[PDB]
């Protein structure tokens, strides 16, 4: 019934640079265990008995703590160690884990390309419009897509959905769906995305006529 | 050497019962504990229980006391952990592993569990069509439970794909967009077929997008 609070939830961090991340436990504990989680795939062993490093982790890591607060360290931080970290200890049963810190990699900024894809007409058949706004191959996740019918600008019809940092090149990319039925859809003409990112000088604007 | 295959994932009603399973090879299922853990998004890992495999003997986290029954069957090397009385609370991903003793760093890959009165329900899949480089790509709308698959051109187009996270619609349904990039050139000359296959409804559908 010892509660793991990890700090931060989430971190960046440009390689080489040192990453640290602790975990504050409400009571005592005598030793903490770190796992770790990358995307898609269940945790793996990392580090046991506070400092003591698992079989096949990078001598970078290395782990400290006492009493209430202990630490998870990368002295150079690389690419492949972008994964969430779990804290856990066995000293007082039951055994508890952290929430997580999720250690993201950083990256110059990179400015969006961006799409619009008018409804299908076999989906008007049946009876609804999702109109999509692609947003591809941006840093940072941080991005503002607004949707704007006839300069309506809309609000609570709209879904995004961002992918996992790109392995390769460290960009995101991002679909934002805004969804009408048919009768509304056809009511207006002109469709509009208006993409707000730090990599813009100024806002992008796809858009199409019915 | 060491793998431990837990069970496909299933999908369950509210107050129903549901068993999974996990398979132990490359290690000595006996001597180490078998631990079962619980993955909701949001919340974080909660720890359910652990069987000795050679004994039976079995402790739990008070939370889990009257939801987990674990049992080991030491023919099959496999652990057991059956969830009864499920509620919506039970929908999450359940993990095996030997955490005790250590010398054992693998987990199981993890069984989703879904708990819902619904029916499955297959995805209907619409083209983003696009018009040197356009983008194109398919609309996965409206299935349950998860997850969709997609791939393209049965395979052969693996750069420049973007299957985006299932997002939940307000009709309770999921629904994801798969994006690609492509030269603009080649739009009349490739064609570009996108492979949906939704396993829980036994729905496979392939759908090509055209300028």
């Amino acid at each position: 019934d010892i509660v793991l609070t990890q700090s931060p939830a989430i971190m960046s961090a440009s390689p080489g640079e040192k990453v640290t991340m602790t975990c504050s436990a409400s009571s005592s504990v005598s030793y903490m265990h770190w796992y770790q989680q990358k995307s898609g795939t269940s945790p793996k062993r990392w580090i046991y008995d506070t400092s003591k490093l698992a079989s096949g982790v990078p001598a970078r890591f290395s782990g400290s703590g006492s009493g209430t607060s202990y630490s998870l360290t990368i002295s150079s931080m690389e690419a492949e160690d972008a994964a969430t970290y779990y804290c856990q200890q066995w000293s007082s049963n039951p055994p508890t884990f952290g929430a997580g810190t999720k250690l993201e990699l950083k990256r110059t900024v990179a400015a969006p390309s961006v799409f619009i894809f008018p409804p299908s007409d076999e989906q008007l058949k049946s009876g609804t419009a999702s109109v999509v706004c692609l947003l591809n191959n941006f840093y940072p996740r941080e991005a503002k897509v607004q949707w704007k019918v006839d300069n309506a600008l809309q609000s609570g019809n709209s879904q995004e959905s961002v992918t996992e940092q790109d392995s390769k090149d460290s960009t995101y990319s991002l679909s934002s769906t805004l969804t009408l039925s048919k009768a509304d859809y056809e009511k207006h003409k002109v469709y509009a995305c208006e993409v707000t990112h730090q990599g813009l000088r100024s806002p992008v604007t796809k858009s199409f006529n019915r | 050497e060491v793998q431990l295959q837990q069970s496909g994932a299933e999908l369950a009603k509210p107050g129903a019962s549901v068993k999974m399973s996990c398979k132990a090879s490359g290690y000595t299922f006996t001597s180490y504990w078998m631990h079962w853990v619980k993955q909701r998004p949001g919340q974080g890992l909660e720890w359910i229980g652990y069987i000795n495999p050679s004994t039976g003997y079995t402790e739990y986290n008070q939370k889990f006391k009257d939801k987990a029954t674990l049992t080991a069957d030491k023919s099959s090397s496999t652990a057991y952990m059956q969830l009864s009385s499920l509620t919506s609370e039970d929908s999450a991903v359940y993990y095996c592993a030997p955490l005790w003793p250590l010398g054992t760093d693998y987990w199981g890959q993890g069984t989703t569990l879904t708990v819902s009165s619904a029916s499955t329900k297959g995805p209907s899949v619409f083209p983003l069509a696009p018009s040197g480089t356009a983008a194109l790509g398919c609309l996965v709308k409206d299935y349950f439970p998860e997850p969709v698959t997609v791939s393209w051109n049965s395979g052969a187009l693996t750069s420049g794909v973007h299957t985006f996270p299932a997002v939940l619609q307000s009709s309770g349904l999921y629904s994801l967009s798969s994006v690609v990039t492509v030269p603009s050139s080649s739009l009349g000359t490739q064609t570009y077929i996108c492979n949906v296959n939704h396993k829980p409804s036994n729905t496979k559908v392939d759908k090509k997008v055209e300028p």
